This record gives C-alpha cells, structure tokens and sequence, in this order.
C-alpha cells in the first residue's frame, strides 16, 4: 500500500535490520565459526552462533545507507572567478570544462564504484565582492555549452545570443539557481574509472577523460562596465538524484594529484601520505 | 503530475515539471 | 568431494584434487548479448568452442621476494588461437572468462597468494605529474607484468602493490571477485566471470575490462628452497562474440 | 573547385593499373565533406548521433558507358583501407554500372556506444567509406573517355539526433543591420 | 490514454524509432540497391536490405527533434541600450522596429522553413551599469506600439500614457519581465521568405520587409533625472510557441550582411565565406 | 527483371544488371554437415557471417591473346580474413561456395568466356614423365594461374587450354556446372556450388575441391583496344565450418 | 611495515613461556588499525554505528603446523586484559587451527546505549579484543619456525550506521588540476 | 483551467490565464 | 501528505516534506 509505503519514508523505515534471537549452550560436530577464507566468501556467522544471545527487536534502518542518500547531497564541484582587475572586457566572462575530478569530496564518494548512472541537481551560489564599495546592479549569465557548440571568445560574442543552449540568467538579490540536467553519457552510465585508450599508439590518452567530455560551462557578468570593480565568485554544487550505481571498489587512500587519472605522489616517509597512524607495537591499544 | 493515495490519509506524490530529471530524490528498493 | 574440480570448454579439460570451491564474479554466470541492451546492428560471430577454451600463459616462478604480477583481459589473450584472431579482425568484442590459478608446493610449504579480478584497473603512476600509463605498459601481453622489475620510464605505471597500483589499500581488494592460494589448503583458484561495461560490447585493442592481479600476502617459505614454485594461468573466453568485421588490426 | 558546382561530382575515367581508389571520406556525419548536407547541417544542431546512414551514387557517363565500382565501409579500430582488398574485407557493396542509374551503399551503425558525439571526438569516430575500380571504365569508340558521379546521403529508419546545441557552421561576425 | 501519454512526456517516449529486425543471405533478381535518384525520389533501403543484421529493440526516441523543441528555445532577438551621457531627456528613451532578422542564431534556424506559425514567449534581461556609482530606483517602461499607434518623440510624450497600448513596467530587483504574444500576422502564417514587391514598378520594395511588419517596442526609463548615470541594456529574447512550420529549406550557407534580405558578400577567396574546409583531393580523408 | 541480381552475403552485396541466371552445381544448395554423414567427433566452429561473405580476389586483364585462368578452392581464399585464418588453425573444413565472375565492355565489343567449376581437377604436366604437378603450382592463392605466361620447370602443370590441363578436351567442360560471359548478353557469371567429397570434411590445405577454370572461347575484340577490360572474381564461402582446432599451419 | 604487505600479517612462532599475547586492538570501528579497512573508512562517513563485528583469522603456516590461540573481547569499563586468565573471563573463542584455515570471532553489541560515536569517545568507546596462545605452535623437523596470519573484519546482520558526515581520512591540500 | 485525468496516477494540467497564447509547449502529433 | 477529513467542515493536515522532524507544534494528548 503507497500510503503504509509514505509512511514509512517520513519515519524513515524503509529497510528495517533484523532481529538479535535467544540463543542456547551448544555442543555439536557442527562448527560455524570455522570456514575457508580461501573461497573468497566471507563466513556469514552471527552472534547467537557464538555466545548466549537474548532475544532483541531491532529498529534500527538502513535507509540513510542506500546509494541515494550517500551520493544524494550537494557539494561544491567548482569556484568560477570572475575578477575585474583592469580589462571589463577580458576580465567578464570566463569557462570551464565540467568534471567531478576537482573538488576530492565529492570526487571520492562516487570513485567508490566502477560506474555509476544519476541525474544531477546543479545549485549556483553566486557571491559578488565590492572591492571599491558598491556592486550596481549585478546580473549574471551561465551557459551550457554542449561538445561542438561554438564556446565564446568575447563577452559581446554571438554565441552569448543562446538561440538553442541553455543559458541561465541570475539577477544579485534574487534566489539562488537551480536546474536539473538528465543522464548526459552516450553509454549507458558514466564510467568512474576507465582502463582504456582512445587509440592503440604510444601517444594515446589513457583513463576517463577519453570518455567523460560533459562540455563547457560558460559565464558572463551581462551587466556593462561599472565604475566600480567587482569580484564574482559562483560555487557550483552538484547533487546526484535517482542514483544506480555498479561494482563498488575501495576508497581512495592517498591525495588525489590530477583529473582523469588514478595518479598519485609518495613522500620518503610513506606513512605521512595514508591515514594509517603507525602503531608502536602490535599490543599497543 | 499528481499520485494521489487513500486510506483518511490521503497522498499526494506530485511531479511540477515534465522531464524525469526534474524530480526529488528517488524511493526506495 | 568437495576439494576436486573438473573444468571442460570447448577441447580443454582442466582438474585439481585441491579446491577452495569457485567463486563467480557478481553472481553472474556469463551469457550472450540479448538483443534488449545490444547497439551495433550487425549479426555477431559466436566461434564457440574454437575461442571458448583454456589458454595457458607463460608460467611465473614465486620466490620469497616476490611482489606480485598482473595481466589485462582480453590484452593477454591477443595471441592465443581464434581468440586472437577474432579480436583483431573485428572492431567489437564481447566475454566472459574462467580465470584457473594453478600453484601447488608441498604440506611443508606455506605461503599465500590473493588472486582478485578487478574491473576497470585504471593504472596510476608515481610522482610523474599527469602524465599517464602508457599503451604499451598496459598492454604486456600473455608475459604479463613482474611487479618490481621493470626499470623506470616517464610513462610506467605504479609498481606498489600495497596501493594496488591506483592508490588505494591492499587490504581492501577483497570488495572485487577473488579467492587466496592458501599452500596448506588448496592449490588452484576458480573465477568465473561475466562481462562488465557500460557499453554492450567494446574495442578489445583499446580497452581492457579486467584485470588479473596475484599478491603473495604471506611470503612463500620452506626448507627446501631450492625446488621452484611456479604459478600458472589458464583463462578460457565465455560466450566469446565479435563484431564489425574488417581487416586486421596491427598494432604498434 | 569550392565554389563551382563541380565540387559535386566525381569523375570516373579508364584506368591502365587495376584496383586504382577513386575517393576516400570520413562517416562521422558532421564531418567534412559531409558537414554542409542537409543531415549534415541538422546534426550540427545536436550533440550524439546514432543510426545507419545511407549513401547513394547515380552514375551520369553515357548510355553505352559501362563500369563496375567497390563501395565500402570500414568500421573503427584501424585506418582507412590502402588497398581494394583491404577495404573489401569490411562492409561493401560491388556496383554494376546499367540502366538503372543509382546505386546505395548503407554504412550500418556498428558502435560500442549508442551514441556517437557529432562534433569530431576520437573515441566516436565512426569509420571511412572507399570507393574502388571493380572492373574499369569501358567505352565504345567515339564516346567522352571521362563520366561523372553524383553522391548523396540521407539517414536510414534508425537514425537519431540528441541533445539540441547552437551550430558551429554558421556564424555572426558583426550586426545584421537594415 | 491521457495517463499514458502523460508519462510518455515525462520520460520523453512520445515518437519512438523503429528496431532493426534480423535479415539473411539473399539471392534474388530484386535489387532494393538499385534505383534511380532521377525520380527525385530518395531510396528506402535500410540495413536489413545490404548485410545481415541481428535483431535489436530501438530506444531511441525523435521527441528532441519535433519542431516544437527546435524552434521551442528562448534567444536573443534584441540588445536595446539607454545610455545616459549627456542629456537625460533624449537619452532616456528609445524604440526598435520588431523583428527576428538581427540575430544570427535564431533567424537561421527559423528560416529553415518558408513559412511558420507560432505564439511567442518574450523574456526581457535588463541590467543597469552604475556608470557613476549608484543606481538609485530604476523602474522601466516597454510599451509596443502596433502599426498606426503614435510613436513617441520625447520622454514625456502623452503617448507613453498607454491608454490602449500594452505597456510592461519593471522595477529593479524584481523577476525578469515576461509575456506572450498570439500569432500576429494578417496572413495565415508568417513568410519566412517572399518572392514578391508591394508593388508593380522599379522602385517598388522587395521580400519579407514587405509582409512582417510587427510594430515597434518603445522604452523608457521611467524614473526622473538622477544625479548619477547609468546606462541600461535590455535584452529580449523570444520563444517560438504552439509552432507549426512548412516547406522546409537549404540552411543559410554564408552570413547574413542585412534584415529582411537573403542579400550577402562574397570575398575574392569564397572557400573563406563557406563553412566548407578544403579537401587535400578526393582520397585524404 | 529477370536480368538484374543482387546477392548479400554478410556484409557484402553484390549486384548485376546483366546477368544470365545462375547455376546451382548439381541442383544441391550448400548446407551444414549432418550427424548421420559426420565422422570427426568435436563440435565444429561456424564463423557464420565472419566468414560466409564475398571475398575479392586480384583482377586480371583479358586481351586478344589470353589463354585463361584458374583458380583452386579453397587455396584463393588462404588469405582471406577470417576465412583464411580459420583454415589453418584447423584440421578439417567444410564449405560451398557462391563464385560471381564480372566483367564489363561496351555494346561495340565482342567476346566470350567460358566459367567452368570443375570438381577434382587433377592437373597433368606434359612430357615429363611421372613427375606430377607440385604443391607450390596448384596452390597459387589469390593471384591464381595465367595460362601460357609461366616459365616451364619439372612440376610446372600443363598449360594447354584446349585439353583442360588433363587430357580432356575443351568442348566437353560443359558437362561441369558452368555459364558463359558472352559479352553481348551479359557482364557477369554466377554459380553456387555445394561441398563435393568422398568424405564429409577434409584438409583444406591439401586437398583442392573445386578449380574455377576460365577460358576465353571467342576472342575480345573491339575498335577500342585502348580501353583495358579486366576480368574480376568474387567469392564467398557458404556454410563453413571447421574442425580439430590447434595452432596455426604454416606452409611452406 | 606500513608501505609494506607485511603491515597486514601477524607472525605466531613457537614460544617458551606460556600464555603469551599476541595482538591487541580496539574494537572501535574508526579507531586505528580498523580505521582503513572498507567498513572502517564507510563508518568515518557517518557519525553514529550499532550492531555487532565478525573478525576472522586464516591461519597461513604448512599443512602440517598447529596451534590453538585464544581470542578474547574484553567488554568496556576495564582496562585491556593483562593476561590470558583476566582476557578469557571475557567474551572468546579458542581456534584449533586444522583443516578449516579460518575462524571467526563476533564482537557482540555490548552497549549502554543503541548507538556509540564513530570518531573516539571516551563515553562510547567499544573495548578490546586480545589474541594468546592457548597451547603452543608446533611444528615437525624440517618446517618452517614461524607463520603468518591474516585478520579481516566484516559486520554483522545487526551492523547499522547513522548521520552522513564528511570522512576525517581523506582530505585536499591543494587543487587538484588538470 | 484543468484537464482532469485519472489512472490512482491524477494528472493536472492547469492553464493558469485565459488566452491560448499563454500555455507552455504544445504537446506532440 | 494529506489527512483529509470530513464532517461540509473537510480538514487538511498537510505535511510539506518528508521527515517527521519537519512538520509543525503536535496536536496533545
Ligand atoms: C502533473 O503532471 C501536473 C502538476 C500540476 C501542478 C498544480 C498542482 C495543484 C493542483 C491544485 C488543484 C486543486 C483541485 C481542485
Ligand atoms: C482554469 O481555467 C482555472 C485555473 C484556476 C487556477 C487555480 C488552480 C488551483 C485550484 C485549487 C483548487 C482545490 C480544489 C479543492
Ligand atoms: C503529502 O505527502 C504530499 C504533499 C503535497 C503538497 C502539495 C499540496 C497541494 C495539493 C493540491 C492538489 C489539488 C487537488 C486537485
Ligand atoms: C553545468 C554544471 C555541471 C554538470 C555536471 C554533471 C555531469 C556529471 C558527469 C561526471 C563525469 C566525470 O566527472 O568524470
Ligand atoms: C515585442 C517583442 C518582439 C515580438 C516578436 C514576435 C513577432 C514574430 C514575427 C517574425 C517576422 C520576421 O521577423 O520577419
């Protein structure tokens, strides 16, 4: 019933964990807690199979624990720049090659697993500074530009006139932006990792950027020249909604150093480069 | 866009834009 | 008994009287592409049992300084039979693979092997900026690679076996389909698996979808140092299809 | 011959070696030479691409000219064929010069990925298509020892577009004044 | 049912492709790859016709594609600027003969057709630049004026009184102003192109300047004389909607130099005014 | 039209506007070998659309003193994709063949060829005694045999045209499946011919089944020698599959 | 050893006196050395856990090497047990190594409250597990004197985390370019 | 303005003003 | 959310989202 079903999302209680059931003293030729790690199975053994449990209801859930709920929260992917210094014209408009490799908090998350298929939730904060006291009247332009679409190269461009792209207009004082973009790949998820090339020679791109081009972003201070200089930053905020994700791997252990790559770099002292504190001894708590 | 439920306890489970991509965070199972 | 295995594809017969069961990757059993999530258009080529059947690679000798070795699926096949053939005459490729670890020693011996099939093994290098794994490193054939023996170049990738080559922990390459070679218990290891990728079928020349990986976690040891330990790979192709059929590719 | 209509046409003669190539492009639909044609122009005003594209050939020599010519089709993964024998071993069809005029070749879409990128991207380059002299050029006496061809091409019953963009192939340099 | 096509606009499955059926060898004295392209008629082979294919379920869908979606996205048709310089009174105000002829990018891709049919969607971005510092209360006024309505000649004319006229007013920091307009013309459809004059002699007018007259957009800056300047950028953008189009035609090849004109430029080296890239000869790919 | 064909074989088709029917070798369409015929025990590999396609071989030119062609089946197609690859990798194949001969002039051009399928064509060589044709000169590829252009050796075939190469005359080949390409009438020859063997499958590298044998019966002749008519072969296997798969055969 | 495998092996070799100890760690799931392990590094992306924890242990020496080891859990409000006796008043299991290469050890959830902190809190802080021997590792003449053992952790049907936080063991210094 | 339908999946689609020229995109066929 | 009742004197106890901690001052008792 989609109603006994409602209730359950408000109280959270969608995947209820089991019960801990009262177990008894034992003596048998059957052993559960001896097994063969070998087969590359983990033992499935249980605490009533161990000691004398009690009888115990669970109401614990796992709902914050699905793959759309770990993936399903928005965090900044990019800091777009726009600083007048002392070209309005050079200074106004700027670009940026769209990934989720930059920002390593996001990024780890969904390098958890091989592939990965969401929509995306794209939230905009955009902040202007006064750096000579007033701002005017700020307003903002932000493109998509897909791969192939002519990428601007002046802020009085034509391709600023988005006849097909879509342009999202943000005018200071107003609320945030916000739209969603669909599942954008030509596959049927986006590989998180890619142990390929775009070709068979020695000078082939090796890794995802061979097949993750989501284009560019492109944005622009539509507001003239003002007297007054200003210093924009736009935080973009990405969150995956309707998530499916496939063949979960482990998490990254090091620094990330690049985009696109798996690539990493090692101290002298390597114990400085994990998580791992080292122990004094294997007695020492 | 309107799923609407009884039991009374009515649920109304609406969808305000047409593309699938528009809407909130998915159910689960 | 539960400790022997007999393995028939196509006119190879693999046995071992020394088993730690098998392990099927995912739980998927591998099967042909349906027509429900194929693309290409073309009728594909199903060699059957000329492709679908044991291969066995060059055999590694295990010593106590060992570090590991690591060989690319189908990269590792691109000289065996049909197999190789196939895949270099057609542009698409599909399979699934029963991988057989062979190692046997003594009841006086011990050591322990973690053998893992990772999907999707992007490589990583060291300290060399974004410059990436080179074709040619990635692609060592049915030779394989011999972790810490390879002499440094700008575009080799990571020989640290305690990151998995990509920068993360040993200790976690358990999450991926694999088993151990445990001396005193078994002395062969079974993987089934089926094909993974976004894509229903790929390039077998520019990518590989999985990657065999060996680590001795505890050192191979015995009074009898002497007698070689060696470590053989027998990988046969499951429900093997190509597509876009055209002359043959010659790389390099 | 930019800007002539003989841009158009290709030109057919009798050969003195055998197997000689007559013309050699890409498949990638927004590609050049194939980028200003009708399909050409529509996909430039979308991002992917799938679906099999069919290409037609009308041969305009003389009613007594005959000709037997090897169209085909090389998928990716390898380079554009250097021989007859080479691109034979991939998609193709041998056409026989008669009275009908027209001849189509379909390059069907054999892809990893359902979708292609429209704008030139290394992993979704789609392949080339060949001509070659099957046979020869062969004319009675007293008829032009030269013929042209005509090319076309349009998308087959699975040809789709995605992903609407602004065209790279048109562009606005200054004001469009009264 | 209204239900299931409702979830086919959500899910975008309105026209879907057809599948690719498996075919067989074949030895027959029918040719479908034969033909003759002096019909005028295009060839229906399919690939099931040339190779043997294997049979695959389509997912593909043309919704994308609809004329509705092409023409169905809002650019700009329009940059009206207000530059306060010298003299408030003159340059307050301004007006603008309509049309979707200026722009590049729209205009090309309406006249793909010879004739349309739409309502449109008019969406205006207005931004004030403190030339002098502050902005102060900007309120706006765009009124459109039909052929034969008074134009007005100054700021204060008795015109902008709007009596009859529809007039839009917006106030600095409110929501961009927006509003529909139902199809205008006279005729049945809009002509994208017109072989014809408004007359019989020398002098008579040629083309679309003839049929598409829209009237003109008048604007003003509502708010008196302020100490400081600005200069306000209003920029328009329209929306083709309800569209319907006929008599599809070869896209523009070359730039447009004028309105209401197919009127262009050639320079001494025509590969240059063509998006055609010279080819090496006929075998370099 | 009753002059028009169009053949798909794979990806390959094939058309002509002036044909003169077509000839199926003893009224029996190519099929798959039956278990009530079959004697080799392991399953059979079939290629299907990989390897049933048309395969072109080398065009030659046909002037006022050629003498004639041959070719031998399945030596023409050795090289031939996968075709080829899989004849040498196994023992035993099995395969019917669709030959389509083309060769185009004008209306002012007179000439006849005479397309002969000839199973068994056991070659003779002439005044050397017992010595027999050699392995290297009954399998010439591709590139097949130029009547009368081949400097004599010891195990050099017979080249004379008018007693088949055999000891038979001429006149009688018509006892053979075959078409005549009267240049008048039409531009092309088309036979699909079945396996024929006293076994159900065979070496494919010893044993030739079928000799495609083309001799110029009526001189070419024209007022426009100039323009060179060539004479082109196209073949594709129908049906083949393949048995006791090992490693490659290489000869020579 | 750690950059090492052997960070990841404990050696057991035969002893002289008796009931000696061989390992501690807290049962802490984000405490260290549990920190890095698949389950540790997901509880560091959340702020509360439950339930109960399976370690396993293979024991790695020849076929013909045995030993019995005990493993404790010492619930909290104690400090780690100094010796056998203290640990085996506790929650444990003696493994006979044989046939059977691995055995498990389930921590059960032995709390005050539902729920315990990931990060290390004094108030919720897990206890300790201890590992002796129990007998002694022998071993035939001609036999290796020391062995390896292998310890895993994987949770129970019970194990449940809570409150999504961002994790403490990975972080960012610097931008992470192109 | 509301087209009403019912499937239980409601779907409303609401015409906010009283002129055709002010709905959204049309629908297809 | 919707607890549509009726006595017409209908009530609509509408909950916003879909947490409990979100909803408004509980009813007593
Ligand atoms: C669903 O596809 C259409 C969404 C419509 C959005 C408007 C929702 C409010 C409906 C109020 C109607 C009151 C019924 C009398
Ligand atoms: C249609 O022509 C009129 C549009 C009315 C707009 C108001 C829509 C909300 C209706 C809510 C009614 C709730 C029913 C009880
Ligand atoms: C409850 O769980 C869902 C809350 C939905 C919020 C929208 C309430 C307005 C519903 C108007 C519908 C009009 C009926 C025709
Ligand atoms: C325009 C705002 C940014 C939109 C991001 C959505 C695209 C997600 C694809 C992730 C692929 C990758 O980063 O490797
Ligand atoms: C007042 C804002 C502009 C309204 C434009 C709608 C009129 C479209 C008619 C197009 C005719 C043409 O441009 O030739």
């Amino acid at each position: 019933n989609p109603v006994e079903r409602y209730v359950d999302e408000v109280l959270n209680e969608v995947l209820v964990v089991p019960n801990i059931n009262q177990s008894h003293p034992t003596t048998s030729n059957a052993a559960p807690v001896l097994d063969a790690a070998e087969t590359g199975h983990t033992n499935k053994i249980q605490p009533e199979d161990t000691i004398e449990t009690r009888y115990v209801q669970s109401s614990q859930t796992l709902d914050e624990m699905s793959v759309e709920s770990f993936l399903g929260r928005s965090g900044c992917i990019h800091e777009s720049v726009l600083d007048i210094v002392d070209n309005y014209n050079d200074q106004s408009f700027t670009k940026w090659n769209i990934n989720l490799q930059e920002m390593a908090q996001i990024r780890r998350k969904f390098e958890m697993f091989t592939y990965a298929r969401f929509d995306s939730e794209i939230t905009m904060v955009p902040s202007v500074a006064a750096k000579d006291g007033h701002i005017g009247h700020i307003v903002m332009q932000y493109m998509y530009v897909p791969p192939g679409a002519p990428i601007p190269t002046t802020r009085d461009d034509y391709a600023w006139q988005s006849g097909t792209n879509a342009s999202v207009f943000w005018q200071h004082g107003q609320p945030f932006p916000r739209f969603s973009l669909p599942f954008l790949s030509i596959a049927s998820a986006y590989y998180m990792f890619y142990d390929g090339y775009d070709g068979d020679t020695y000078k082939s791109r090796y890794g995802t950027v061979v097949t993750n081009d989501m284009g560019t972003l492109c944005s622009r201070i539509v507001t003239s020249e003002q007297l007054h200089k200003v210093k924009v930053v736009t935080r973009i905020y990405h969150k995956a909604k309707h998530t499916k994700a496939w063949c979960p791997r482990p998490p990254r252990a090091v620094q990330y150093s690049h985009t696109h790559t798996t690539n990493y770099k090692l101290s002298s002292e390597v114990h400085n480069d994990v998580a791992i504190r080292p122990r004094t001894n294997l007695t020492t708590v | 866009g309107a799923q609407v439920s009884r039991q009374s306890l009515n649920y109304f489970n609406i969808n305000y834009f047409k593309d699938a991509a528009s809407s909130g965070a998915s159910r689960l199972d | 008994s539960d400790r022997i295995i007999q393995i028939t594809r196509g006119d190879s017969t693999i046995t071992s009287q020394d088993v730690a069961n098998a392990v099927v990757g995912y739980g998927v059993w591998p099967h042909y592409l349906t027509p429900q999530d194929a693309t290409a258009i073309d009728k594909p080529t199903q060699p059957d049992t000329s492709s679908n059947r044991f291969y066995t690679l060059d055999s590694k000798m295990w010593n106590s300084t060992s570090k590991g070795w690591w060989w690319k699926l189908p990269d590792a096949l691109k000289d065996m039979g049909i197999f190789g053939e196939n895949m270099f005459y057609h542009f698409l490729g599909r399979s699934g693979y029963t991988v057989h670890v062979q190692c046997n020693a003594s009841k006086f011996h011990q050591g322990t092997l973690l053998v893992v099939m990772i999907p999707e093994h992007q490589l990583a290098t060291v300290n060399k900026g974004n410059v990436n794994a080179g074709y040619k490193y990635t692609h060592p054939g049915e030779a394989g690679r011999e972790v810490g023996t390879q002499v440094e170049n700008e575009k080799q990738p990571s020989d640290d076996n305690w990151l998995n080559f990509d920068g993360t922990l040993l200790g976690n390459l358990l999450i991926f389909p694999h088993q151990f070679i445990n001396l005193r218990s078994n002395n062969s290891a079974t993987l089934i698996v089926p094909y993974v990728n976004a894509v229903p079928m790929d390039s077998m020349v520019r990518h590989n979808n999985w990657s065999l990986v060996i680590i001795p976690v505890c050192q191979l040891q015995s009074n009898n140092i002497s007698n070689i330990v060696p470590i053989t790979v027998s990988i046969s192709p499951m429900c093997a299809e190509f597509s876009g059929a055209r002359a043959k590719t010659v790389v390099q | 011959n930019i800007g002539n209509v003989s841009m158009y046409t290709v030109t057919l003669s009798p050969q003195t070696k055998l197997a000689e190539e007559i013309f050699a492009i890409k498949v990638d639909i927004a590609s050049h030479p194939l980028a200003t044609t009708l399909i050409g122009e529509i996909a430039s005003y979308f991002t992917h691409w799938t679906g099999s594209l069919r290409f037609s050939f009308m041969f305009c020599g003389t009613a007594n000219t005959t000709l037997k010519v090897l169209l085909a089709y090389t998928p990716p993964g390898i380079g554009k064929p250097r021989s007859r024998k080479e691109a034979m071993l991939g998609t193709h069809v041998v056409w026989d010069v008669g009275l009908q005029s027209t001849v189509s070749l379909v390059v069907p879409w054999i892809s990893a990925s359902q979708y292609r990128f429209t704008t030139p991207d290394t992993y979704s380059s789609a392949g080339y298509i060949t001509c070659w002299y099957q046979t020869n050029f062969v004319v009675p006496p007293n008829t032009p020892n030269t013929a042209e061809m005509l090319c076309f091409v349009s998308g087959c019953k699975d040809f789709c577009l995605r992903m609407a963009r602004d065209t790279d192939l048109h562009k606005q340099t200054g004001p469009i004044t009264q």
